[PDB]
Order: C-alpha cells, then structure tokens, then sequence
C-alpha cells in the first residue's frame, strides 16, 4: 500500500518534461492518469526515484479534427473519449470501447496515452489503436516523430517509446460512412482485464468485405494484430465459412501466458469466439 | 522533503506539508482527520477511498495529496448542507443501502457524482454507474434503490 | 389508541429504519483505523516469503537505525513472556512470531514499530532475513503419507491431541457422531445406493475493513486498553489477561465501529499480539493495521473440506442410510473456531431436513503449509459443509432414481408434526413446516413451466445454451449456546443483556454480543420496545466495551437473536414483574387485577385508571413501594435449552453460454424461516447480503496455491467480489414457523442465505449438464472451469 | 477470609476465584450463568458521629 | 451500586455516588474486598458517568 | 507574534506565542502538559508551579515569551523512565494528597525546596512551602511527604 519514497517534479511543457527525463535518467518516471503506476509503486514493483506528473501540459490535452483525421491529446482520460462528440461521431469504437475499461473513478484519471505506453497486453487501447490504424505522436531532445500503432507494441510492458520521449498525441482516421466496428471482451468481472478480446474494424461494399483490421487483447505478450484473419475476409463475400477461416487464423497466432484467467487452450478457444463474435457484430453494424 | 500544499477540502483551505508519496486517502484520514473515507484494498477496486475531486469521482488511494495543491475536494463529512442530509444520505439512510456503514462513504460520494452525470439513470445504469464500489454487506440490491430514491428527490 | 400507541412504539414486527445510519451516512462511525491517541506509533509486520523452512538469521540493524524506528521485535523478545506461541480456540497453539521455522508462506516473523505506516513499511524492507527451505506439504492425502515431512516439530512424540489420539505427525484430530454399525448395515444391503465425492474450496471471508488494533497499556495506572476488530472482545480479554499475568478488572478490550466481520474477527491473531507487547514494552499505544492482501492471506479461511457423501434407499426415493467420510485441511495450526468439544463443528447436522433413521460422519483434519482457519464466512460451524453434502447427494440420489429433484425432497422432509425432532446425529430440531415452504416456492417460480422450458432446449441440438434448475431445501442449526455441550476455551456459550430504565422513562441497554453491521442498535431496541412499552428510538443500545457491557459470548453462528434475542427479552420481563408491583400499588389494587395494554397497566373494568411505564419510572426513583429496592433495572445471562433450527427453500435458473462457458443466473427466488421476525427490512438485507457471498462462493472464489506452496490470487486483482453489475437480482419470500423454546419464538437467520444459496448454485450448474450424466462439479463454476467442462462433455458452442 | 471451607474438613474448599470460573463454566442447575449484583439502598435512618 | 466479577477473580464496581479527593476508589475497594475475598487492589472502582 | 524556543523537561519545543500568553496557558494549552493547574488569578495559590532555570516560579504570573532559552520542569517530567521521584513517593506513601489538584504544584515545589534545604525542620518546611495552598489535606500530611522525601534523597 506505501510506496517507496520519490521526488515530485510537474513541468508544464512537454519540452522541459524530456529535459527533466534526459537529467535524471532512468530513476525517473513520467507520472500520467497513476493508475497502473501508482498501484505498481504501491506493491514495489517498481521504485523510481523521481516521478515527472505531466497533468499540468496543456498540449498533451484536447480532442480536435484536422480534416479527415481525429487528433486526440495523450492525457485524455478514459472518460472523456467516451463523451466527446466528435469521438462518437468519428471513432465510434473508441466511444463504445472504453465503456469496458475498468470503472466510473479509474476512467476519470486513467489516460489513452498511459494505457498505450503502459504496454501491457491486458490494457484495450493497444489492440484497439491497431484496428482504429492510429499513429503515435513522440517527442524527445532531438524532435519529434511519428510511428504506427501496428509494431509499436514489442513486449510485456515494452513499447517503441524511448525512455526520453513523451507520447504528445494520437492520430487517428476518422470511419468513413457506413465502416463497421466492433470490441468483444470476455472478462469475469467489470473492471477486469480480458481474459481474451478482439477489436474489428471494416468496411462493407455490397456484400463483400472491402476494408478490415483484427486486433486481438491479452492472448501474447503483446496485442496481436490478426494479419491471416483479415486475409480470409479481404474481398471475399461475407460467409459463416469465412468468419471461422479468420477465427481460425487468429487462433493460430495465439501464444497466451496461464494464469488465474485460464490456460493457454481456454484463452486461445476464446480469442477465437470474440473473433467470430466481433466480425459479426462489425458486419452488423456497416451500412 | 515535505511539499507545502494548500487543498481545499468541503469548501475549507487545508494548509500542510506533505512528502510527495503521500497518498490523498491518508492525507485526508491522517492530517485532517476527515476518517469518513476508507481503506479496503491496495489494487484500486474497492471504491471506499472515493472522493470529489474538482468535479469527478477518484479513488483517492490512487492520487497523490501533493497533486491536490489548489484543488476542490469533497468528502462524505461536506455532503450535509447545514444538517439536512444531501438526497444521496437521505436515500440510503431510507432504503437501508448500509449495514456495517464501511463502504458508504464511497457509495455516497460516487452516487453523489453519477446522479449528476446521469440525473434519471435506469438500474443497468445505476449498477454499471456504481461498479467501481465494493460492498460486502447488502448484495447492492438496496444500494440501487437508495440511488433510485435520491435521483428522485433531486428531481423534486 | 391501542393500535396507533403500539405502532408508535415501533417495535417487534416493525421495519423501523436504522439508528446507526445517521452517523454512518456523515463518515462519523468510529472504526480501528480512525482511533488517533497521544504517543500512538504504527507496528508492521515482516512476513515470511516461502511456505516452510528454517530461519537461519534475522537482520534488525538496517531497521533499527532508521529514522522514526522505535523498535524491532522478533520471537526472541516474545519468549520471555512465554509470547512467541499462543493458544487457539481449537486447543492447538500458534506461531505468533516465527521462531526457529516458517510454516506458511506471509507468515509473520517480525515485528517494527515506527513512527507512522510509511515509515513502518519502509522499515520492513529494511529488515533481511535468511532462511533453509525445506520440502512444502499442499495436499491434505500427501500429507498423510509415511514419508512426508514433519511440519510441527513442536508436538513431536505426542500421540494425542486436544481431541483425541493422533496417528501421524501431520494427523490432526478424526472426529465422528451417528452410529457406525448400523448404518453400515443399512448400506451393506439397500437396493439403491450411491456415492459422491466433492470439494468445498478454500475460500475467505474478506471482510471490507481489514482487521487491526490500537493497543494502549498504561504504566501509570497499570492497566491495558486495546480497541480491536474482534467479535468477542469479552472472550479477547480473559485470554489477554491470563497471557499478559494484568488483572482482568485492568484489562479494558473495546470493539467499537466494525465494518463487517463474517466470521473473520472472531480470533485473535498475532498481530494483535504482537501490538499489544510492543505497547507494554514502550509504554505507549501502538496501532496496527493490516492490508488486504495480508488479510485474505493470513487471517481465518473458510472451508477446505474433502468430502465423501454416500446415499442408502429403496427404489422410490425413500432415504435408508447416510454415510459421510471427509479429510479437513486446517494448515498449519489448527485456530479453527469451534465450541472445544466439536473439532468438527456441527457437521453432525448434514442429515439436514430429511427424516433419516441411520447416519454416520467421520471428520479428519491434517495439517499443510498454510494459513489457520476453517470455520468462518457465514458457516454457523461447519453448517454450510453439512448442508452442501446431504443437498448435493440428494440430487445424486435423484439422479440416479431418475426422480424429479423437488419429489425426492418432499418425500424424505421430517413432517411437521414430527417436531421436535431428533435426528440420528442427537440433534433435537425445535420446529418446522418444510412442505408448505416447499409448495409456495415452486408455484412462486412456476416449476413445473421451467422443467417443460429446459426439457425444450435440451432437445433442439443446436441451442445456444444450457439451462440449469437448482433446488436446495436447507434446516440450519443457530445459537451456539447450551453449556453443558457448548463452551469457548472453556466458557459456556450463554449471553446478557442488562437493561436500565432513567426516571424520565427512556432507558440504556447493553448485550455481551457485538454487531459488525447486522442492526443491533436498532433490533435490540425494538424486541425491549414491546416489551416494555417505550418507543425503541429512546432504547439505546451498546455493545463491545467489555467494561460497560455484562459479559458474552460475542457475535457468530447468527447467536445474537437465540442467545442475546433471549437474555433481552427476559431482562425486559423481569423489569415488567417489577413495573406490574409498582402499578398495583400506585393504583391502589392487587397485581392481578391489572391488564398490560401495550404501555400501560391498566385496572380491569376500568379503562380509566391506569399507569404508563413513564408513571411507573419516575414512582421506582421517587418512593419505592414497601419491600422494594429503589430503581428500575435488570440483568439476564441466558443459557440456552436448545439451538434454533431456521430452514429455507432456495431456486436459481442459470443459462449457460455454451460458446464461453460463462453462467448467468436468470432467477434466484429464496424463502427463508427463522420464526418470528423482529425487523421485516434488516431481515431482507442480510439475505441479499447472504445471497452475495454465496454466488461469490460458488461461481468465482478461490485459493490456490502452486507446487511450492505459493499463495496464488491474494488480491482483489484476482480474488472475486461481484460488484452490482454481477450481483442478480434476488427475490426473497418466508414463512413463520417460531421456536418453541425462545422467549420471542425469534430464530437467527443471517447465515441461511450463505448456506443454502452456495449449493444452489452448484445444483443449477449441475443440473444444466445433468441430462449427459453429469453429477457433480466442483465449484468454483468459473467460466474458464465451466468451459472445460463443456468441452470434456462434447457441449461446447 | 476468601474461601468456603466444608464444616470439619479444612481440605475441601473452594476460593472466590474457583467460584467465578465456575460461574462463567457451568451455572449449576437453576442458577444464571455469571457472577455480578445491583443494590439501591434507601437508608431506615441517618448515621450519627459524633 | 454495582458489582460485577470476571471469570479470572478480580472484579469492576460503580456506584452513584462522586468522589472528590475523598479516596472512594480505594475505601470502596477495601468493603468489597472483605465482603467477598478479593484482594482490594484489584477491584477497581469508578463513579460520575451517568452512562 | 515571537518565536521561541523552550526546553519543556528536557526537550526542545520552538513554538511561536502571543506576548499576553501566560506561561500556564502555553503548558497546558499549546504542549497539553495539564498537570499545572489554575487556582487563582491573584498569584496566591501555586498551582501553576514549575521549575524554570533552577527556581520555582508560578507560571501564571510569567509569560511565554519570557521563556526563550528557558529550562523549564512540569510534573510530567519528575519520574526517571517511570521510577518516581522522591518527592512523588513522599507524597503517595505519607497521603499528602487528596482531589490531587494542587498536587502537580506542591511537588514541582518540594523539589526545588529540597536542593535549596536537603535537611528542613517542620517550620522550615511549612515556611518553605507557604506560596502553595491546599484545600484537602490540611498541609499535616504534605510536611511528612517532604520530610519522606528528605530522607530518601539522603539515602
Ligand atoms: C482496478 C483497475 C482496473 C483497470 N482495468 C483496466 C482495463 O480493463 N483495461 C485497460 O485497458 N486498463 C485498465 N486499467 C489501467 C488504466 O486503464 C491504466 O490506467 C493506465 O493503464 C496506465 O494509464 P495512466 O494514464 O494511468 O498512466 P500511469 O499509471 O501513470 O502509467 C503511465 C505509464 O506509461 C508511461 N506514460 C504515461 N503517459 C505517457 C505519455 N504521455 N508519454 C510517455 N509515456 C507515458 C509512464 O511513465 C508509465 O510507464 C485498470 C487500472 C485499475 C487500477
Ligand atoms: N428472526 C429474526 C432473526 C434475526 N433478525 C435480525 O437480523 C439480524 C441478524 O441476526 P442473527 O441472525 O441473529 O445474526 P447475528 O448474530 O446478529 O449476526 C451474525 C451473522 O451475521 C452475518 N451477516 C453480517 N452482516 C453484516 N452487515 N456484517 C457482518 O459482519 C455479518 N456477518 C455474518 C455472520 S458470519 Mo459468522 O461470524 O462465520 O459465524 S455469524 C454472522 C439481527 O439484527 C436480528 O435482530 C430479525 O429481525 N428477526
Ligand atoms: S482503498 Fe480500495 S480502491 Fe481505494
Ligand atoms: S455496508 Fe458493509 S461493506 Fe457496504
Ligand atoms: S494559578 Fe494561583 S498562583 Fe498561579
Ligand atoms: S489535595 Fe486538593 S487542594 Fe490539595
């Protein structure tokens, strides 16, 4: 419950933040919605000796549309994607999706960005960054750059990010009309991580599937982007034979840990049914 | 060493210092004796830490006091305006939405939040609105109702 | 007037809202750790990291110089006062400080005392300690085996115990009731018999408030105050007292506002202890607080019970014989709170509310690597283990009869008119009326509509999902009590209640019991309401400081109503006889000639000269009648006749997600009986609350350890606790069938929802696979756990 | 002085200590278990020092 | 007044009477004490709380 | 307002006080030492007796601010780690106190009297300790408190 002792530091520019990550190195931690952190820190897991709380930077907030692309700050908490108007207008799935992160009081302090960069394969945005085809905003002492979402993900808490740069914002493609979305999570509870998730992203064109990204949670260390999924769907008419080809692409790719949520042959049976689950749900709902 | 803070709790300035790791549930229950909020877990599930802070619900075990320097927090002690007890005490004082009274005070403070989010919640929306909160008592049946119960009172 | 002063009074019968709410609702309770004395420091404990092995070296240095460290004990400060061990309610003694081995994994090893909680958790890190693993022993059968290793080496050489002789080093106890040949040879020839095993899973109570203490010995005045999280904090200071060698009269326990208890503050636990030494040895008070995970690790378990159950009858369903044999895993120590004569509890109970002529049980506890425990969680004494084996093996027994599961129940139920009964374990059950409770439930629930509903989907191949009906028809036995059967080390099992009445007519009530939210201060208020005639709001009512409180037993196995309901009322009366005395005489009339009429004594024939207890009240103080000692008061300790035998009929429907495997419970429908209610919406809370528990139970809880006897899933990240989206909705219906013996004919109830709802469960799961030959599954019914089953039966999506 | 001896044989007794354990153990038949009282007194007459 | 022994001897009594330097915690002690042998010192007496 | 810093029975306590703020009132008020007491406003009783730099004073007739760099003894300091001082078991053993509230005073008093007079007669005594007043017990049984300690203090 009682973290070990740190050294609090709040700048208010992303640019002196990575001043103050280049300083003090690897002893210290970039402190967003605490809520993976801090209960880590608390059970010490981890022991930075210094925490950089970044809620005081202005540019690393706010929702904005830059023509065809939605722009969301890091430091938007879970909450406030799913009541942003222009989220719900453009990334329905985010909207709908985040309604299945952990509670009422972690989404009001939890954050998009935290969730991605945390890397863990039980968090949701991971998968659901690579089904929405987002693009990761980082900023360190020599500029910024941007990567995808597919390939930023490459362990168990370990991501594309260096360990001086602040993840500034997400890029994301808004739906064109009438694309299908969808997030099936099995979970044993609310405010648990998935026992086996997949998020879908398509897109329809007369009875035909012309657009479609798979994205699977917590079934590898890391979300899992279900390449041979899509390619059993990819301009092929929308079958039942079809969709058990994807299911059974995605859980070929499976490589779960055993743990207190089930065994590798359970959470590899389930990926595969929020698979089939999701490509139903998805097609259902393109117009 | 100590950060000198000033954090304004149920409309009072509250000024201290406190090290950095200082969690805001024991700088409330530790430094200002506001024991109202409690302490049922080290995992962030239980929800009897919540507090209002500058206008949402958060586990208060979960921030840090030091994060709090100029903010607006309210615990279950500031719900009662003048000793008439808010719609959300009175609802579940009147449906019995307690018994060992330990959850409570983040069921009060949480239920305070949601009925403003959601002023006309239906039960689907009051258990999910709710989910963040522990109880180990009343199987939350009458918890609902004493949701249902201040949601109307709020409305007349 | 007779009607609106009764009601007024809300008394018996009533659903009065709370007195205890107001503070509550404003955060004003008053719990452990909201206890701030002057001089108070903060104790943490130094927990064990393996599940067995010596401990070769204890570093305190690093800790002690610390700044804010006061101090750092270990066993070896403990010795002296003959500390480092103590004795349990199961007459085995514990570890309190890890002396020269570890036994179970979190187990404490030492103690700091600081300056606050921070620096107390910093000072534990500091502390380094050296230990020699040596081999883990998970599983109660291995255990047993010749060549498993000795775990208490304390007791090497005895060859009997606290109950009875010990066979192997790890061999705890065998107890058995019911008689052995005869039901042996029922079974050695009945026409239809069977047999089941089953696991009842190692569970916790996890109560939302840890436990802790704030312990203060004074050495100016010599005197010992604690305030502690127990549920029998009279019991808590004879124990202490004879530990520590202060005089009783200078021992003060005071359990003030508990959130929540459920069986798991009934012991003492080391840490308590341990605060208390360390308070003696600085002189001032200490507080010690622990943390969830340290709660559900090493505080008090519940179940654990390998069972055995086997079945005798004829051809239509008619039970002959039961036969039950179980191996009990009680860890390391054996702390199991029990009466010291039932090792077992009252297991001997699982004939349950059959009428069945020959029964025999046989217990036997072994010892393993992990925390004490057992008995806890709502399980009125091994009750909810008695009544999971009987329900589960009547559904064997129907299943294998090919007979409907409510037909089979209504055929072996003890008739009404067979009260009092004695069932073939000794048990005299006081009253009941189990076909009418029967009947209201299935025509409530539609049975018959269900059964044609589930006979439908299991014919169409292809459904979706599998549909399951659980019946469980459950006679508790509450109210731990008759002395010559029931003791607590030693003190019989009775309870008080000691009544004062002010002159002005409102008055203040204290019971040796001890609420941990079940309504008390409301429900103790309202049973004195009608007896005595002054509304229960001026009736206040205590409980816990063993310094104001008459002496008792405290709270567990639903006690309080039995026992404490009986001292109430008849401390109550004996203040009536004296008020009645006293009416006569301001009336000038013989006592006889007087009416009680709701508040009042009133003349016969005379409506107009009477006497309220108001009138009566202010005469005790102002001039007592000739013959009378001045006042107006009573103290009752009740020694109970007899337990009190609540029953209930429970339903649940559940609709299995063949694809997941996940379970979702359509419809649970209880009716429960614990005679005359004293509090109709308390009543209701503690079933849903029961209900909980048991979906808890039955559908996600668990406490596995792996090969190296790791606690695993000691955290609310994995320990399940529904939140109000999991938690059905529960329809709860009852009957009145009262006590015989009880002075208000009120029998304990709180425990019924756990007891009866758990097997339920399991028998709706069960009977959703029922129609492939399935029998038994063991619980947790988990989706991942169901799915595995699904798929082993060819049900899978 | 703090015992109940039986008239003859002085080995045969019981302490007020006894007494109360037993008290609290097994309230012999007819009796309540504990070991406690309550007194008002209402004086026959005032006390005279002198 | 009242009277109350524990289990292990010793015993707690209160009466409605207030002391006020007159040393009732110890005279009251040494009655009891005689009255039922148990040794005063830990018979330990209170007054004044009306509750 | 005036910082100062105190040493109250043998530990610093730098504090910040309001000039008017009798001694008394900082000792009971702001540190919670209620073992000096109130008697009067006079400056007759000696209630509020304490030691400060050596010398018996009556606090409610001294200010706070008057105690920068001060050493000042109350009651609560007098026992050495819980073993009583001489002049508190004089008291207990000869009964030379009742309602015990000019008790704090007459103790912080008999032990300064005892070091400035180690062998006092009985008018020594009773002329020793005239600047503190007592109700109970008749001043008979104090003067054989003292001569206790006396004793105890030779020993
Ligand atoms: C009870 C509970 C249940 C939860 N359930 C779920 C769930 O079901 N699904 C789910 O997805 N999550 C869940 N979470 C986690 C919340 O969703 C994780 O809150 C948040 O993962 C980690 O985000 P954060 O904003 O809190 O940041 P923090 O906790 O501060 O963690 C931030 C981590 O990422 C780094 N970081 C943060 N922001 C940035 C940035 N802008 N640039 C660079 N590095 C950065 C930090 O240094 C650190 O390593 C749960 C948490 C709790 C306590
Ligand atoms: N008939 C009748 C009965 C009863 N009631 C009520 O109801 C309640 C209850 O009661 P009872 O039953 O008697 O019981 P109690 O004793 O009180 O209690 C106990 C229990 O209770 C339960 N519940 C609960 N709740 C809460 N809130 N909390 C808690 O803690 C708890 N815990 C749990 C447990 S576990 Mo043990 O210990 O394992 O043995 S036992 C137990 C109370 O108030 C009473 O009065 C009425 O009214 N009527
Ligand atoms: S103490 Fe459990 S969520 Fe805060
Ligand atoms: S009322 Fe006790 S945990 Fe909610
Ligand atoms: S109070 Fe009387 S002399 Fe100080
Ligand atoms: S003992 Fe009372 S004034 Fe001295």
């Amino acid at each position: 419950m009682i973290p070990p002792r740190f050294e609090y530091h709040a700048p208010k520019s992303v640019g002196e933040a990575v001043a103050l990550l280049g300083q003090l190195g690897s002893d210290a931690k970039l402190l967003a919605g605490g809520h993976s952190l801090l209960p880590m820190m608390k059970l010490r897991f981890a022991q930075p000796e210094h925490l950089i709380d970044i809620n005081r930077i202005p540019e690393l907030r706010g929702i904005r549309e830059e023509g065809s692309t939605v722009v969301i700050g890091a430091m938007t908490v879970e909450n406030d994607l799913i009541s942003s108007p222009i989220v719900q207008a453009r990334l329905p799935l985010l909207a709908e999706a985040a309604k299945l992160i952990a509670d009422p009081q972690v989404r009001n302090r939890g954050t998009i960005g935290g969730d991605i960069a945390h890397g863990d394969p039980g968090n949701d945005h991971p998968a659901l960054s690579i089904a929405v085809e987002a693009h990761f905003v980082l900023e360190g002492p020599n500029g910024r750059r941007t990567v995808p979402a597919d390939g930023f993900f490459l362990g168990t808490y370990m991501t594309l990010l260096e360990e001086n740069e602040v993840m500034v914002e997400i890029r994301v493609p808004a739906f064109a009309q009438g694309t299908g979305w969808a997030y099936e999570k099995l979970k044993r509870k609310t405010g648990d991580w998935a026992t086996a998730g997949c998020a879908v992203v398509m897109r329809k064109s007369g009875n035909t599937v012309s657009h479609i990204r798979i994205a699977l949670t917590n079934v590898a260390p890391t979300a899992l982007r279900a390449e041979a999924a899509e390619a059993a769907l990819l301009g092929k008419a929308f079958t039942k034979e079809a969709v058990q080809a994807a299911a059974d692409a995605a859980i070929a790719i499976c490589e779960p840990a055993e743990d207190l949520r089930g065994d590798a042959d359970y959470k590899t049976a389930m990926a595969g049914q929020m698979v089939k689950r999701a490509l139903n749900a998805a097609w259902a709902r393109c117009a | 060493a100590k950060k000198i803070i000033t954090v304004n709790v149920n409309g009072k300035a509250q000024e201290k210092a406190v090290e950095p790791r200082t969690l805001l549930i024991h700088f409330l229950r530790e430094e200002l004796n506001l024991t109202g909020a409690h302490i049922g877990c080290e995992t962030s599930h239980c929800g009897a830490c919540t507090v209002d802070i500058d206008g949402r619900s958060v586990k208060s075990c979960t921030h840090l006091a030091v994060q709090c320097d100029g903010s607006e927090v309210l615990t279950v002690e500031g719900l009662a305006n003048k000793g008439v007890l808010h719609a959300v005490q009175e609802g579940f004082y009147k449906e019995h939405g307690l018994q060992c009274g330990f959850c409570t005070p983040g069921m009060l403070m949480r239920a305070y939040r949601f009925l403003q989010e959601n002023p006309n919640p239906t039960e689907a929306e009051i258990r999910m609105g709710m989910t963040g909160n522990l109880c180990r008592c009343t199987g939350y049946q009458n918890i609902v109702k004493a949701v249902q119960y201040a949601a109307r009172k709020l409305q007349e | 007037d007779a009607e609106a002063r009764e009601l007024a009074l809300a008394g018996m019968g009533a659903s009065r809202l709370r007195k205890e709410d107001a503070r509550f609702i404003q955060g004003k309770g008053n719990y452990v750790d909201d206890i701030k004395m002057p001089g108070m420091l903060h104790m943490d404990i130094v927990r064990a990291p393996i599940a067995h092995g010596r401990i070769k070296k204890i570093h305190k240095d690093a800790a002690l110089a610390m700044p804010g460290v006061h101090a750092v004990l270990t066993a070896e400060d403990l010795k002296p006062l003959k500390l480092h061990w103590m004795p349990t309610l199961a007459g085995d003694v514990a570890a309190v400080l890890a002396d020269e081995k570890v036994h179970f994994q979190m187990q404490e090893v030492a103690i700091v005392i600081a300056d606050d909680r921070y620096i107390a958790a910093d000072a534990v890190e500091a502390v380094k300690v050296e230990y020699d693993e040596l081999p883990v022993v998970i599983d109660p059968i291995d255990a047993l085996k010749p060549d498993a290793p000795v775990l208490r080496e304390d007791l090497a050489g005895k060859t009997s115990g606290a109950h009875g002789p010990r066979e192997h080093h790890n061999h705890i106890f065998t107890w058995g009731a019911g008689d052995k040949a005869a039901t042996d040879a029922v079974f050695a020839n009945a026409p239809v018999t069977v047999s089941q095993h089953m696991y009842y899973p190692r569970v916790h109570p996890c109560p939302l408030e840890t436990c802790g203490c704030v312990a203060s010995f004074d050495p100016i005045k010599g005197d010992l105050t604690t305030y502690i999280t127990s549920q029998a904090p009279h019991v808590v200071r004879t124990v202490v007292s004879m530990l520590s060698g202060i005089p009783e009269s200078k021992v003060r326990i005071v359990s003030p506002d508990i959130g929540g208890g459920f069986g798991n503050k009934v012991g003492i636990y080391p840490g308590y202890v341990c605060a208390i030494v360390a308070s003696i040895v600085l002189g001032r008070p200490v507080k010690w607080v622990e943390d969830r995970v340290e709660n559900i690790s090493t505080t008090a378990f519940a179940r654990d019970y390998h069972m055995d159950g086997e079945l005798a009858a004829t051809p239509d369903g008619k039970i002959l014989g039961l036969r039950v044999n179980v191996v009990a895993d009680h860890g390391a120590f054996d702390a199991c709170a029990d009466p010291t004569k039932f090792p077992a509890g009252l297991f001997h109970i699982c004939s349950g509310s059959y009428d069945i002529p020959r029964a025999h049980c046989s217990v036997k506890g072994v010892y393993t690597n992990k925390a004490p425990g057992g008995v806890a969680y709502r399980c009125s004494f091994r009750v909810t283990e008695a009544v999971y084996l009987i329900e589960r093996m009547v559904d064997v027994l129907a299943q294998k009869l090919n007979m409907d599961k409510a037909e089979i129940r209504a055929k072996n139920f003890i008739r009404k008119e067979q009260f009092p009964y004695t069932t073939q374990f000794g048990f005299e059950y006081d009253s009941g009326d189990y076909h009418t409770a029967l009947k209201k439930v299935l025509d409530a629930v539609d049975y018959p509509a269900l059964r044609a509903e589930q006979a439908a989907r299991r014919a169409d191949p292809n459904s979706p999902t599998l549909m399951g009906i659980g019946l469980v028809t459950f006679t508790e036995v509450v109210g731990a009590g008759p002395s010559k059967m029931c003791d607590i080390l030693g003190v019989g099992m009775f309870d008080s209640c000691e009544i004062r009445i002010h002159p002005t007519g409102s008055a203040i009530a204290r019971m040796g019991t001890i609420t941990q939210g079940q309504g008390h201060q409301t429900t103790y208020a309202q049973i004195i309401a009608t007896e005595l005639g002054i509304p229960s709001e001026v009736i206040q009512v205590e409980e816990g400081d063993t310094s104001t409180a008459p002496y008792g037993l405290g709270t567990y196995g639903s006690r309080s109503t039995p026992v404490a309901g009986a001292a109430i009322a008849l401390a109550a009366r004996k203040i009536h006889a004296k008020a009645r005395k006293i009416a006569a005489h301001m009336l000038e009339v013989n006592e006889n000639d007087l009416d009680w009429e709701v508040d009042r004594f009133k003349v016969k024939g005379d409506d107009s000269k009477f006497k309220t207890m108001a009138d009566i009240a202010w005469q005790a103080y102002h001039q007592p009648p000739a013959g009378l000692e001045p006042g107006l008061e009573a103290v009752h300790y009740y020694d109970p006749p007899n337990f009190t035998y609540p029953f209930g009929i429970y339903l649940c429907v559940v609709d299995i997600d063949r694809a997941t495997g996940e379970t979702k419970v359509r419809r649970f429908y209880a009716l429960d009986d614990c005679g005359t209610r004293i509090n109709p919406m308390i009543i209701e809370g503690q079933i849903h609350g029961g209900l909980t528990e048991g979906y808890a139970v039955a559908m996600g809880q668990q406490m596995p350890f792996d090969a190296q006897g790791n606690l695993l899933g000691n955290t609310l990240m994995d320990y399940f606790l529904p939140t109000a989206v999991e938690t059905p909705h529960w329809e709860t219906d009852h009957t009145v069938t009262p006590s015989p013996h009880h002075p208000i004919g009120a029998k304990g109830v709180a425990e019924s929802p756990h007891v009866g709802s758990i097997p339920t469960f399991t028998a709706a799961v069960v009977d959703a696979f029922a129609h492939v030959g399935v029998t038994h599954l063991d619980m947790p019914h988990t989706s991942y756990r169901v799915w595995k089953s699904l798929k082993e039966h060819n049900l899978a999506l």
